[PDB]
């Protein structure tokens, strides 16, 4: 449960 | 032998009516644990697994704050993907990705991944070292810009690390008669004849776990590689899966052909002939 | 992208008349993830339909199972049927014991 913002 | 812990992410952008902005399902190896959904902004959490009734309200309270978060974070990126890929608005497009950590048999991580596509394309990938990534196109070229720049990759690391390594150890721990097990196959041959004289000797596998399986069936001196049918391996719904393969064959050249088995719960490959 | 589902219908477990069982409906490899599906039996649509939660593999592509109750017999016809939008028109799947 986790995020990584792309741009 | 080695366990993971994984999530599958979806964001859908206009999605239909009552139909999930996000999703995300979570899986220790073959089995389904969770299901966490967005729909009108409305977060919702449903257990699939005997063991999560073990988990304590916190956990439940704390998913439900991530749930919401992840949600709009996703929105926001399908947004911008929208204006970098110069696509007009009002169209649906899908962002999806993939969290993954690995143990292996003394709980040693191993192992973890974060991946991401575009509409059903590869964008970006987090290599094995865990700190560089790799890109597909100019557009995910300037997420691997920034994400290098910013060092993000350190606090995936500490997710892996941290949240990742605690639930999957706990969740072994609760589960461990499901989930530290090895169902072999139970194998069978099928004999159904055709018009036109010929037979299909169809090769049965039934209520193996988990779902990595092997069957090939093999003749005399001839290879079946083209001639066989294979069906993709499928659930059977009760934690268990199924597969089949087959062949065409003369009447009367039955005993030649034989069906192979190759899973983990086997030492050796099993070898079936018909009847 | 745009991927069309691939349909393979079943029972849970080797069928024998007469006795209850698990009729499943695997439908994978397609893509946007939106999908209608349907059982019947004997031409009437089956109220009783339950769904798995959709997942995807390591292509990118859905897959979703969903299954009923049934009790197999010599006189009783079973079909899935399914719809996406990469399909002009509906897809219809019969069941059959020997697969
Ligand atoms: C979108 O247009 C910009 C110019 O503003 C260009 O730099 C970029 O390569 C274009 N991308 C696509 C996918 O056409
Ligand atoms: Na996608």
């Amino acid at each position: 449960m986790f995020f990584i913002n792309i741009l | 032998g080695s366990h993971s812990l994984r999530y599958f992410h979806t964001a859908v952008s206009r999605p239909g009516r009552g139909e999930p902005q996000y999703i995300s399902v979570g899986y220790v190896d073959d089995v389904q644990f969770q299901r966490c959904d967005s729909i009108e902004e409305i977060p919702r959490m449903e257990p699939r697994a005997p063991w999560m009734e073990k988990e304590r309200p916190e956990y439940w309270k704390e998913l439900k704050l991530k749930v919401k978060n992840i949600a709009q974070s996703a929105r926001a990126n399908l947004r911008t993907l929208l204006r970098y890929y110069n696509q007009s608005e009002g169209g649906s497009h899908i962002l999806q990705w993939m969290v993954s950590c690995e143990v292996g048999p003394d709980m040693r991580l191993l192992g973890a991944h974060y991946q991401a596509a575009y509409d059903g394309s590869d964008y970006i990938t987090l290599n094995e070292d865990l700190s560089s990534w790799t890109a597909v196109d100019m557009v995910s070229q300037i997420t691997k810009s920034r994400l290098e720049s910013a060092g993000t990759a350190e606090y995936f690391r500490a997710y892996v690390e941290g949240e990742c390594l605690e639930l999957l150890h706990r969740f072994l721990r609760n589960g461990k008669e499901i989930l530290q097990r090895a169902d072999p196959p139970k194998a069978h041959v099928a004999h159904h004849p055709r018009p036109k004289g010929d037979v299909t000797l169809r090769c049965w596998a039934l209520g193996f776990y988990p779902a990595d399986i092997t069957l090939t069936w093999q003749k005399d001196e001839e290879d079946l590689t083209q001639d066989m049918e294979l069906v993709e391996t499928r659930p059977s719904g009760d934690g268990t899966f199924q597969k089949w393969a087959a062949v065409v064959v003369p009447s009367g050249e039955e005993q030649r052909y034989t069906c192979y088995v190759h899973h983990e719960g086997l030492t050796e490959p099993l070898a079936l002939k018909w009847r | 992208i745009q991927k069309t589902p691939q349909i393979q219908v079943y029972s849970r477990h080797p069928p024998e008349n007469g006795k209850p069982n698990i009729l499943n409906c695997y439908v994978t490899q397609f893509h946007p993830p939106h999908i209608e599906i349907q059982m019947l039996k004997n031409g009437k649509k089956i109220p009783k339909v339950e769904m798995s939660d959709m997942s995807f593999s390591k292509d990118w592509s859905f897959y979703i199972l969903a299954h009923t109750e049934f009790t197999p017999t010599e006189t009783d016809t079973y079909a899935c049927r399914v719809k996406h939008d990469s399909m002009a028109e509906p897809k219809t799947v019969y069941w059959d014991r020997d697969m």
